[PDB]
């Protein structure tokens, strides 16, 4: 078992490290959007 | 019988003597509303002369005058200036009401209903017919108060659209009645009979029958100059004019108070007979009340129109050759055609909006 | 774009077949079965026409009926009762003899009340069937009805007991105007029992068609 | 102890991050053709072909790029509420109330799609199913049980039991080694496909659970309940990190899915719309609306390009 603080830190770190590869968060242009 | 197509003048007395050609300046053809076929020669003065096309000399003059480019007919100008009193607001409010209703019905069928039933196809086709009617309505409202500002082919296509919408709506009412009959009396048979493809087939056949009935009115209608103002109306050839006239006033009448009324009293009768199996007073009473409302509304809004048409055609019977009586009859024809316009514009609210499933779709589309 | 055209035409083929299958499903009638102890409806199944859901197909009077018996679903009923939304009618089978056995009649009544007063089956009707009538006569003229119902119809005879049971089963339908219950007692001849089902299905189709056209 | 490992609430920890803010998704493609209510769906790794389950007895493969139907399979059981699309794209699993899990081969000669295998023996109905591999496949039965099957064998390779309430959903981790299962007993339990037993149990709900989904990182997972709440649990922390609950929504939840980066958590509710919340800040970010009936199925592509939402109104649409 680990602390809830370290778990939240890992979660937010995984979010911020993958925030670039977020087509939902980042509005891609029509040329970069198949849909 | 388009916008009552009230002619400027219908005269009932011919000449027994010869009129010189130099006194013939302009020619005008009498509309189909006249008791007898005739041609009006406008002289150098405002005074006009009448002639029957059955003559041999009148053909010579009516040809010579158009190659270049007696009694007085009772001018139907009072009919127009009383029509100019309150035709336009009535026509306009009927048009806007029917237009908003039919667009509501069509958008509802497109969005919520998605045309799942054959009743939906029939309702969409009836709404399209009413829309075609209401597209022509204001164009005739603009002609009631002022001269015709369009050409021969334009008023011909407008007559085509008007009569197509009228006949198609009349036939689609019968189609909806037959669908209700098959759903109430032969429900287990309607499960295999009511299909969307059969609905589209019957709708196409109804459209082609409507246009086939309209074509006699399209070819026998044209626009001509009556003095300063223009007018587009139906002018049948003098060889069989009355006959064609009869045919015209027969067709609508055959489709006005005979065929749809018999279809109704045959279908809704069995519907009410089967309604005894419902065993729900609140529902049975409401259904019988709605059926009676449809019947009485159709009567009150179509019987005077066919009655006035029969009055105007058969003038020998119940003689009304007096031009004052002719003015009263033309005003009656105008108000009865406007009543038929009210009927066609309120048929959407009486065939669709009365249903609860339709009101639910409407309120869902609203929000 | 040959591949794109081929894909579009294949989608058109699939949509045409799907519309045909939907027309087939709309033409046929889908019925539902429910019961406290046994929802198999042995009275209807005994007809010569005839794994969790039992599907029974039979055509009668130029009308095909599909019946779904739900008895092997021991899970929570509310979790899968929403799947059957849109059926023609629900045929609820209650054993008349199962009135003194133990709570079973009370369980059937509570199940009927929970099923009829459900937000997913408000428009659907209920074709209630009362099984075991000949044995119900023996049970009612040998044992009193006070065991199940305190009132017991007063007279405590077969006709009065059956009438009181029917009125009590109809009492659970809070949606009187919205939902109509067709109550019937099963007969020895299966043809009358299927004729009642056909009449109830015809009435339900009448209601549906009148709601479609706008009369109701 | 469980309470001993508790430091604070997640919001007090993440109050330093920048908020995502208001996000609005527009409807790109709307898929129509199902003549019944749609219940479940699944996405593919290629983010081009998806599966959908409907009560019309027919399952059609949707081409999300061109809005077309690739394959059509008639079903002998019209009462279906679960479906799974294999990552390899060769098998499609379909369940329902028939207690039978039917596998259909997508890639066959002459376009002849036939049942690859029929998995029977389930006391209860099929509530959820996902593909471990092309041959290993897990399903949730209605008898509070999960079953891991082999295709070419047809026997129960593994059986997971221990739930007191009816099992409604399962979720597979990205590493495809351990999974989670949510049942009606307000419990989310972890299982391993190799060990074959419950490793950890997560509670903290008052009503039945019918939705669950792993975090893209694999160390956390959110659970969907019917009392308008979504709780996030961690596999290593053994702690309830965060809870979604709002006053405007009181209806139940049908599906829960995470995005590519995981920063946005999507959940289909019974209020005829779906809600997209912020993963850390525990606040609402978007309300996807446009479904006539309740949003039944929710899916997000593996690359997170777009999100497919399908409702009981025979309508499933793509948002991006």
């Amino acid at each position: 078992r680990i602390k809830v603080s370290k778990a939240a830190a890992d979660l937010m770190a995984y979010c911020e490290a993958h925030a670039k590869e977020d087509p939902l968060l980042t509005p891609v242009p029509a040329s970069e959007n198949p849909f | 019988s388009l916008a009552a197509d009230t002619p400027t003048a219908c005269c009932f007395s011919y000449c027994s003597r010869q009129i010189p050609q130099n006194f013939i300046a302009d020619y005008f053809e009498t509309s189909s509303q006249c008791s007898k076929p005739g041609v009006i020669f406008l002289t150098k003065r405002s005074r006009q002369v009448c002639a029957d096309p059955s003559e041999e000399w009148v053909q010579k003059y009516v040809s010579d005058l158009e190659l270049s480019a007696c009694s007085e007919p009772c001018q139907k100008i009072n009919v127009k200036q009383i029509a100019a009193r309150l035709l336009p607001p009535l026509y306009s409010l009927v048009f806007i009401f029917g237009f908003v209703g039919n667009m509501l019905v069509i958008l509802i069928l497109i969005n919520c209903k998605r045309l799942k039933s054959m009743t939906d196809i029939y309702l969409l086709n009836l709404a399209i017919s009413d829309l075609f009617f209401l597209l022509t309505v204001p164009f005739w409202a603009h002609y009631a108060a002022a001269q015709w500002d369009f050409g021969n082919t334009m008023c011909q296509l407008l007559t085509g659209l008007y009569f197509i919408g009228f006949f198609s709506g009349i036939f689609f009412i019968i189609l909806l009645t037959i669908d209700r009959y098959l759903a109430v009396v032969h429900a287990v048979f309607a499960l295999k009979a009511r299909t969307v493809t059969f609905g589209v087939v019957t709708s196409v056949i109804t459209w082609v029958v409507a246009v086939f009935a309209s074509l006699p009115n399209i070819i026998f209608t044209r626009s001509q100059k009556e003095g300063l103002h223009y007018t587009c109306s139906s002018h049948f050839p003098y060889s069989q004019y009355q006959f064609w006239k009869n045919f015209q006033t027969l067709k609508i009448v055959i489709l006005g108070l005979v065929l749809p009324l018999l279809v109704m009293v045959i279908c809704y009768s069995g519907i009410l007979k089967t309604l005894l199996r419902c065993r729900n007073e609140k529902k049975r009473h409401r259904a019988v009340r709605l059926i009676f409302t449809i019947m009485i509304v159709y009567f009150l809004f179509w019987a005077p129109y066919n009655i006035v048409l029969l009055l105007n055609t058969f003038q020998e019977f119940f003689g009304l050759n007096n031009c004052s009586s002719s003015n009263r009859l033309d005003q009656a024809m105008q108000v009865t055609e406007t009543l038929g316009m009210t009927h066609c514009c309120i048929n959407p609210i009486i065939y669709a909006f009365v249903g609860e499933k339709f009101r639910n779709y409407l309120l869902v589309f609203f929000q | 774009s040959a591949e794109d055209k081929a894909a579009v035409e294949r989608s058109k083929m699939i949509d045409r077949n799907l519309r045909e299958d939907g027309e087939k499903a709309a033409r046929e009638v889908k019925l539902l079965l429910l019961g406290a102890g046994e929802s198999g409806k042995c009275t209807i199944v005994k007809q010569m026409k005839i794994t969790g859901i039992v599907e029974t197909h039979f055509t009668f009077k130029d009308l095909h009926f599909k019946m779904f018996d739900v008895t092997a679903q021991r899970s929570e009923r509310k979790k899968w009762i929403h799947c059957f939304e849109g059926v023609t009618a629900i045929i609820f089978c209650v054993a008349l003899s199962d009135y003194d056995l133990v709570n079973r009649m009370h369980a059937s009544m509570k199940l009927f009340d929970s099923i009829c007063n459900n937000k997913w089956f408000t428009d659907t009707s209920i074709i209630l069937f009362l099984n075991k009538k000949d044995l119900f006569e023996e049970k009612i003229k040998k044992s009193p009805l006070t065991i199940c119902y305190p009132e017991y119809a007063g007279s405590n005879t077969y006709e009065e007991a059956a009438a009181y049971i029917q009125c009590q089963f109809e009492d659970l339908n809070k949606r009187k105007d919205t939902k109509e219950i067709y109550t019937h007692f099963t007969c020895s001849t299966d043809t009358k029992n299927v004729q009642f089902v056909f009449d109830a299905v015809t009435d339900v189709i009448i209601k549906n068609n009148l709601k479609d056209c706008g009369l109701f | 102890a469980r309470k001993a490992c508790a430091d604070a609430t997640l919001s007090q920890i993440t109050n330093n991050i920048d908020p995502v803010g208001r996000i609005q998704m527009r409807t790109r493609r709307t898929l129509r053709g199902h003549l019944a209510k749609i219940y479940a769906m699944h996405w593919g790794t290629d983010s081009r072909l998806l599966v959908s389950a409907s009560q019309d007895g027919k399952l059609i493969i949707w081409d999300s790029y061109t809005t077309n139907k690739v394959h059509a399979i008639p079903l002998r059981s019209s009462w279906v509420m679960t479906c799974a699309y294999a990552p390899s794209g060769n098998y499609v699993a379909c369940g329902g109330l028939d207690n039978i899990c039917s596998i259909y081969n997508l890639k066959t000669r002459e376009g002849n799609v036939r049942v690859s295998r029929e998995l029977a023996g389930h006391t209860g109905y099929l509530s959820c199913c996902r593909f471990l591999d092309d041959n290993q496949i897990v399903t949730s039965s209605g008898d509070t049980t999960c079953a891991l099957w082999d295709i070419e064998t047809g026997q129960q390779t593994t059986t997971f039991t221990g739930h007191t309430g009816d099992v409604m959903s399962l979720s597979l981790a990205p590493d495809t080694r351990l999974f989670v299962s949510g049942a009606c007993d307000a419990s989310a339990k972890l299982w391993d496909v190799r060990e074959g037993m419950c490793r950890q149990t997560f509670t903290g709900h008052e009503s039945d659970i019918n939705a669950i989904c792993f975090f893209p990182n694999g160390n956390a997972f959110a659970t969907g309940s019917d009392d308008a709440t979504c709780r996030l649990f961690d596999l290593r922390a053994d702690q309830e990190l965060m809870t979604y609950s709002h006053d405007n929504i009181i209806c139940g939840i049908t599906s829960v899915s995470f995005s590519k980066s995981g920063r946005l958590l999507l959940a289909g509710y019974d209020d005829f719309n779906c809600n997209v919340w912020d993963a850390l800040k525990a606040d609402r970010a978007g309300v996807l609306a446009g479904h006539d009936n309740r949003v039944s199925c929710l899916g997000v592509t593996d690359d997170g390009m777009a999100v497919a939402t399908g409702s009981w109104d025979s309508f499933l649409k793509i948002w991006n």
